[PDB]
């Protein structure tokens, strides 16, 4: 069984868990958007899921310029940096 | 003198609040060997210093006076030294007559003592090299430092003006208000490596300003070497100097040949 | 302190001198921890 | 004979009971001194070294001037001290001798452990290396030696 | 020129045992290297120890060691 | 040199010779001595060398933080115990229908305060002003010169404080309401209300307030708690302790609402008693009251 | 060879003044710190009672082809850096010696294990080739932003008052500075001309210069020094309009100062690097009218 | 428990009396030779 089944068993959920509750763990390289933006919490927290939406920019804008010769796929590229612009915007009128 | 060879050394910080050994949780399982936290990401890891150097309080004769070191505490640098004036090393601010006796130990190690290295590091940060006598200071990071106060681009060379004027003899102070950062040139290497050390992670905030309780909470600024000047303004006093230094050598030159014949 | 020079944090020796994972390993951390004989053959010495 | 009271043991001889609130004043800086207080300095730690040092010094001094000074205790209690190992065997037999008066601990006199053949520079008297800095022009340069924190053993000072 | 070993206090022993439980300042990085480059002469320390085991008429056993 | 210039060198060291120089949370101490539980707990506020104890056996007992000195004088179990920081003064409330005040320097009570028509469990002693707020099972607030009465809540009242600036009266009550009282126009500023008894509130030394339940702690301009069945006490460095019925001492984080630690306290030499119904920090040491008839000192 | 290496290069200074010198061989001691590779470390101290251990920092290759030695690393003759040695020799014969590094750790290596001399190391450690070069080095002694809106700032700039002894200020305006002339050279110039030496322990006198503008100014506080500022310049130049101007005198330079009569702060020469060259441009006319 | 540390020597072990250890009561009239010294830790060690 691939890494992705050892990576969600409960131990691992459990010391995570208990790093929220310790100390500064989380990562964040974890969650989702969340899907709003003004229910989120603290800008120092913010910064850091802030900082997650730059580096999947980095990836698709690297991706962008390459001859995938995909016209449809980069279609789908420019659409997630032209959402992810706009999530970037989103997260600093919060902060 | 009466500010600095009247008084003894202070101490600083009780050895009781000095700071905890471990660092801050940045993973799940502390490592024994290797001081740090091993699994889960590696978040940040750059805080403010919660301490800092007053240099015409802090700085008095301490141990190492007496016994002739001549190297300088890098916790006084820092703000941090817990044993005063029983320390070792010295607690004060680099003169000529200090400089003087570090003259043939400066080529290869630091004014801390600290062995300098063959080429710098990557980040520029560090000890330093001593393949160039480099005397002047990369002042970076400033808007973690000021806790993201707009203050202006003049306001901001103010603050460096003054708190690095304290920490030696200074050749010249230049900001860049496009790069937001600073570039402060000493007239001996002691003092920009002692300055190094003492104004590594702290903040140019003051307390005449309303952020001072939330200080801590910032990233610190960074001051590490710089590269050189790459202005042909710059480039040419450059090997004006050079050219200075060479024919300041050269007299002392042929007086060895004089004595040797 | 071999087992954390090793960067093998997520073995636990116990005080017993029980050696056991802290969770599920990837198989770069398995071929990583995988201790010869002459580490268990000192710690069950020092289990006796 | 050992350090526990055990059956084993010899009971005390008679003059104990007066010199026992001494002896235990001794024996709780030592537990307090064996206490681990975390300091991180190295410049600390063996400062710390350097209590436990001096309380075995002290706590054998008073030993020693209770039978070979005073005269105060009687040899059956100060033989009965040794085999329960409250004073220092080797170190007092190191006082007794003519120039090892006020011997820091037996360490500082080992020529062995010294990088040349030479014992410890608490071993020399103060107007020694009053003398020789007065020649180089400076200040003494030594003030606690690395073994146990001595400020200098010489019988003469 | 040769005079015997200097028969330390307990207490001497003692302090460093305690003082190396928590072994996370800098000072610790060359006693480090030596708790692991001791783990070699380890199985040498279990058979003096076992060797010198109290028998069963024994309450308690001084025994003379010597340590790093 | 000679043998009295060495004999006279050797006495200008400061010792003897050979050592003379020529130039989380944990329980660090148990203190018993009260014969009855002890109820309220404050400490000096300047020199911070001594407690201020109050008991179910009516005494109060200064403790060195040694027992010091013993305060009788009230007939009743001493609910709430408050010190001055500008006034040499110590105002004790207890279940007798009185607010007394005490003098430090001579240590006889001075003035008694009248008209509350039953058991006066609280007392905070407002900074600037030199008032008194003291807080019962009337359901009204009383300020006391050392003048105004407050109506609103429907039911006893837990926890009051004091804060310079507007709102200037904080109170709590088992009709699971917290109001921000406007003492000039004697009338509620705000009501918050999302528990859902507050028995417990402590001031951040960041102008906020930590409010307290059953099972959930709230912060007032959350915190993560699961039931930990009920003081609440904010050191200056951030962390908000939690004191529990269950003994559970529940330590955290107020920026955060993290949980960082949960310990359990070992009852005496009955398992229902033990509890912690008091709890306050210095001026780096916990000091808590609890029901076993002791004091411990948590470091 | 293991069992065959040869002995330490260690400068005469290193050694210091003393006759006999205990020193220390560790026979894999710490690896160069040039070609990374490990090598005999010695260590020694000068005296006795000394408290500093001067160690070897480099191997015995590393310090053959540079020709300096394992301590300090400076040349054994001349007993200067590296740097200053072949720009001593580039200047005699008229083409650039330099010893070149690797920055790669297989070409440290490997750098080093050859057994040529670098930069200047062929012309040291032969005294011939030294004497020789150093005769050549006698005969060198024998040769011996029009867009800008700059008119907020220069309303704030005195330039229109005079250098008298009557107004009594604390600030005053030093212009003409050039590019070189560190702000260390004019604090002890003006600290040897008041004879308040060591001035950093009292703060008697702060400075500010920008070295863009070519402007500055310099604060006192205690207004009495001011008075001793004055009078203790001599020289000074009169415009033709008149408003006479007091000058410093930096070794062959002049700077020209006017009693502020206020605290000019950071910012009052510019607040932009483009902004600010400026207003040298705007300075060098006046200069020039000043005199000519 | 392989949880719990080992305990230290002198906060737990050295303040207690002992025990008594295994001793056959050696009858006075049949082993008056030995009785006195039979269960030392070194027997006779300090008889000349
Ligand atoms: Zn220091
Ligand atoms: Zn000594
Ligand atoms: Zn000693
Ligand atoms: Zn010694
Ligand atoms: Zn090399
Ligand atoms: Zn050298």
């Amino acid at each position: 069984s691939r890494n992705v089944d050892k990576a969600n068993s409960v131990l691992v959920r459990f010391q995570e868990q208990q790093a929220e509750s310790a100390g500064g763990y989380k990562d964040y390289s974890r969650y989702q958007r969340p899907r709003n933006v003004s229910k989120v919490k603290s800008i120092k927290e913010a910064n850091e899921w802030k900082r997650q939406v730059s580096k999947e920019i980095k990836q698709k804008s690297t991706r962008i310029y390459d001859p995938s010769l995909n016209e449809m796929q980069i279609a789908e590229l420019n659409d997630e940096l032209n959402n992810l612009f706009k999530e970037w915007k989103r997260w600093q009128w919060h902060i | 003198m009466t500010s600095w060879r009247d008084k003894s050394a202070k101490v600083q910080v009780k050895e009781s609040e000095l700071p905890s050994s471990i660092p801050a949780q940045t993973g799940l399982t502390f490592n024994i060997w290797y001081n740090k936290w091993s699994q889960g990401f590696a978040g940040n890891t750059r805080f403010v210093s919660p301490f800092a150097l007053q240099p015409q309080l802090h700085s008095g004769k301490t141990r190492g006076d007496n016994d002739g070191q001549l190297f300088f505490c890098l916790f006084f640098a820092k703000g941090m030294c817990c044993l005063g004036p029983k320390c070792e090393y010295l607690h004060h601010i680099p003169d000529e007559e200090d400089i003087g006796k570090l003259a043939l130990r400066t080529e290869v190690l630091d004014c801390f003592g600290r062995e300098k290295f063959a080429d710098y590091r990557e980040d520029m940060g560090g000890i330093g090299s001593f393949r160039k006598k480099n005397k002047t200071l990369y002042v970076g990071g400033i808007d973690g430092a000021l806790n993201s106060k707009h203050l202006k681009p003049a306001q901001i060379e103010s603050r460096i003006r003054f708190v690095f004027s304290r920490l030696g003899d200074i050749d010249r102070i230049r900001y860049v208000e496009s790069k937001n950062c600073g570039f402060v040139k000493f007239k001996y290497q002691a003092n920009a490596e002692f300055a190094k050390e003492a104004m590594s992670n702290q903040t140019l905030l003051l307390p005449s300003d309303k952020e001072w309780d939330d200080r801590r909470e910032g990233t610190g600024l960074l001051v590490k070497w710089a590269n050189e000047d790459p202005d042909p303004a710059a480039q040419k006093r450059l090997q004006e100097e050079l050219k200075l230094e060479s024919l300041n050598m050269m007299v002392h030159l042929i007086n060895n040949n004089t004595n040797s014949a | 302190l071999l087992i954390h020079r090793k960067g093998l944090t997520y073995l636990h020796l116990d005080y017993n001198f029980n050696l056991k994972p802290t969770k599920t390993l990837t198989t770069k951390e398995r071929k990583k921890s995988r201790l010869g004989n002459s580490f268990h053959l000192m710690r069950e010495l020092l289990k006796m | 004979m050992p350090r526990i009271k055990t059956r084993r043991s010899k009971p005390a001889p008679d003059g104990f009971e007066k010199i026992k609130p001494t002896l235990t004043d001794f024996e709780i800086q030592l537990r307090d001194a064996q206490k681990d207080k975390s300091s991180k300095l190295a410049a600390k730690s063996n400062e710390q070294l350097w209590e436990i040092m001096q309380l075995h010094h002290q706590r054998s001094r008073y030993i020693y001037t209770l039978y070979y000074k005073r005269k105060a205790i009687s040899k059956d209690l100060y033989d009965w001290l040794i085999k329960e190992k409250y004073a220092d065997k080797l170190l007092i037999a190191k006082w007794r001798k003519t120039g090892y008066e006020k011997l820091c601990c037996l360490r500082c006199i080992q020529k062995n452990e010294t990088n040349n053949g030479s014992t410890c520079i608490c071993r020399v008297p103060r107007a020694q290396l009053e003398e020789e800095a007065r020649k180089k022009g400076t200040q003494v340069s030594f003030h606690q030696c690395v073994h146990c924190g001595c400020r200098g053993c010489a019988s003469t000072d | 020129l040769y005079t015997p070993k200097a028969e330390m206090p307990p207490e001497h022993l003692r302090k460093i045992i305690n003082t190396h439980s928590d072994m996370a300042s800098k000072m610790y990085n060359t006693d480090k290297k030596a708790f692991l480059g001791a783990l070699k002469y380890l199985p040498h320390a279990i058979l003096k120890l076992l060797e010198n085991m109290p028998h069963p008429w024994e309450q308690a056993k001084e025994v003379k060691v010597l340590y790093h | 040199f000679t043998k009295s210039e060495l004999k006279r060198r050797r006495k200008t060291r400061k010792g003897d010779g050979p050592w003379g120089s020529w130039s989380p949370k944990k329980v660090i101490r148990n203190y018993p001595g009260h014969p009855e539980g002890t109820t309220a707990l404050k400490f000096l506020p300047k020199t911070g060398h001594l407690i201020l104890s109050g008991g179910n056996d009516h005494t109060i007992k200064i403790w060195d933080f040694e027992c010091l000195r013993d305060f009788q004088g009230h007939n009743k179990p001493i609910k709430a115990l408050r010190f001055t920081e500008d006034c040499q003064s110590f105002l004790s409330s207890s279940f007798d229908r009185s607010v007394k005040i005490w003098d430090t320097e001579t240590g006889k009570v001075k003035t008694r305060l009248h008209l509350n028509s039953t058991p006066a469990d609280v007392e905070s002693r407002p900074t600037n002003p030199h008032e008194f707020i003291v807080g019962l099972s009337n359901s009204k607030i009383l300020h006391y010169d050392d003048v105004q009465t407050y109506d609103h809540h429907l039911s006893s009242i837990l926890a009051l404080k004091y804060f310079p600036d507007g709102s200037k009266f904080i109170s709590s009550s088992e009709d699971k309401t917290v109001r921000i009282w406007e003492n000039q126009i004697n009338v509620p500023i705000k009501q918050i209300s999302d528990t859902a008894s507050m028995p417990f509130l402590n001031v951040h030394p960041n102008y906020f307030c930590a409010q307290s339940m059953d099972n959930r702690i709230y912060s007032f301009s959350k915190y993560k708690r699961h039931p930990k069945k009920i003081h609440s006490s904010a050191g200056y460095g951030i962390s908000l302790a939690f004191s529990g019925d269950g003994r559970y001492i529940c330590s955290g984080d107020s920026k955060s609402r993290l949980f960082t630690w949960d310990w359990n306290t070992s009852r005496l030499l009955i398992p229902g008693n033990k509890p912690i119904t008091q709890v306050d920090w210095h001026p780096s040491k916990v000091i808590c009251s609890g029901a076993a008839g002791k004091i411990y000192v948590c470091d | 060879d293991e069992i065959n290496e040869p002995p330490p290069n260690i400068c005469e200074q290193c050694l210091g003044d003393e006759a006999n010198i205990r020193m220390t061989k560790i026979p894999q001691g710490s690896e160069c710190k040039i070609c990374t590779l490990p090598f005999t470390l010695y260590h020694f101290k000068t005296s006795k009672r000394s408290n500093n251990i001067i160690k070897t920092l480099i191997c015995v290759r590393c310090a053959t082809q540079r020709n300096i030695c394992q301590c300090c690393m400076l040349d054994s003759r001349w007993h200067i850096p590296i740097q200053l040695r072949d720009h001593l020799i580039s200047l005699v014969n008229e083409e650039n010696v330099m010893t070149e590094e690797a920055k790669n750790d297989m070409m440290k290596r490997f750098l080093s294990l050859k057994n040529v001399k670098l930069g200047g190391a062929q012309i040291t450690s032969d005294p011939s080739e030294a004497d020789n070069i150093v005769d050549k080095l006698k005969n060198i002694l024998l040769r011996a932003y029009a867009s800008v809106d700059i008119s907020h700032i220069l309303k704030k700039l005195p330039l229109n008052e005079s250098f008298l002894k009557n107004p009594s200020t604390k600030s005053f305006f030093l212009y003409n500075i050039d590019a070189s002339i560190p702000e260390w050279k004019i604090t002890d110039t003006v600290s040897q001309l008041l004879g308040i030496k060591k001035w950093k322990d009292g703060n008697s006198l702060s400075l500010i210069v920008n070295h863009k503008a070519k402007c500055g100014g310099l604060r006192f506080q205690s207004s009495e020094l001011g008075e001793r500022f004055v009078s203790k310049i001599s020289e000074t130049l009169v415009t033709p309009k008149g408003l006479k101007r007091g000058v410093l005198l930096i070794d062959r330079f002049r700077i020209f100062i006017i009693p502020w009569s206020s605290g000019f702060s950071a910012a009052s020469f510019g607040t932009n690097t483009a902004e600010n060259i400026k207003l040298s441009l705007s300075l060098n006319k006046l200069i020039q009218l000043e005199l000519g | 428990d392989d949880d719990e540390p080992p305990l230290s020597y002198e906060q737990h072990i050295e303040n207690i009396e002992p025990l008594d250890p295994i001793n056959l009561p050696l009858d006075s009239q049949d082993d008056e030779y030995v009785k006195d010294w039979l269960y030392d830790s070194r027997p006779l060690e300090e008889d000349s």
